[PDB]
């Protein structure tokens, strides 16, 4: 994917909301991050009685 | 009193649920492959 | 529902030999300090409810 | 009693050089956040 | 903290140090490990 595109020379920048990954930082090092967030969960809205 | 009761009286919260600690087939969940989210899944052991 | 699972930051895909980690991250510090993060909070994030 | 209400419901405003330790420290912090031991301290 | 870093009294310094842009001009910093910012406490 995007990792394969930077590591092949095809892409030179990923300007995208990339979560900080340790293994990705072992190859492709982030700048200072934008948003200090995490995974959340979509749960359905139940219908009323 | 019953009209007050049966109108005023009596979910998935996260990984700590037994719905995810013991994941069932009535509760199947998914992501998109080749994502960083699946990386965060594949890193942890539990 | 649930908390922020795996609390990381949203960074930029930058190669290791890229010399412009520096002033870009300085602009990131400016975005946090001068509220350009809050400017994108106004201009794209905070509009809608139910 | 906790009647002392801070700013909002968590609405936060305002959102050594050359050490080789930096890679070690930052990959270690990726390991700890990936393991959630900071959450254990929390 | 910055006086001990620059003058190398504290070669390493951890603290609850706000990574400021002015401080990043002077001192390098690690990853953020605790989320923070400016909040307002009221009754």
């Amino acid at each position: 994917g995007m990792m394969g595109e930077l590591l092949s020379g095809q892409a030179d920048m990923i300007v995208a909301p990339l979560t900080i990954n340790n293994e990705r930082a072992q190859y492709i090092e982030f700048s200072k991050p934008f948003k200090y967030q995490g995974l959340t969960i979509l749960v359905k809205k139940e219908i009323p009685r | 009193a019953n009209l007050a009761a049966f109108l005023v009286l009596d979910r998935i919260t996260g990984i700590n649920d037994p719905r995810l600690r013991n994941p069932s087939d009535k509760f199947i969940y998914a992501t998109v492959k080749q994502s960083s989210v699946d990386i965060y899944f594949r890193r942890q052991v539990e | 529902t649930g908390e922020l699972f795996f609390r990381s930051g949203f960074g930029i895909g930058m190669r290791k030999d890229s010399p412009w980690k520096q002033n870009v991250s300085l602009s990131i510090l400016k975005s946090h300090e001068n509220g350009f993060m809050e400017d994108l909070d106004k201009t794209w994030v905070r509009y809608q409810e139910c | 009693g906790c009647k002392l209400v801070t700013i909002g419901s968590g609405y936060i405003f305002a959102t050594q050089k050359g050490s080789p330790w930096k890679r070690q420290i930052d990959l270690a912090l990726l390991q700890f956040v990936g393991d959630g031991e900071m959450e254990e301290l929390e | 903290m910055i006086g001990e870093v620059v003058y190398q009294r504290a070669v390493m310094a951890v603290g609850s140090l706000t990574i400021n842009e002015e401080r990043s001009e002077v001192v390098d910093f690690s990853v953020p490990f605790v989320e923070t910012g400016i909040s307002v406490m009221v009754s």
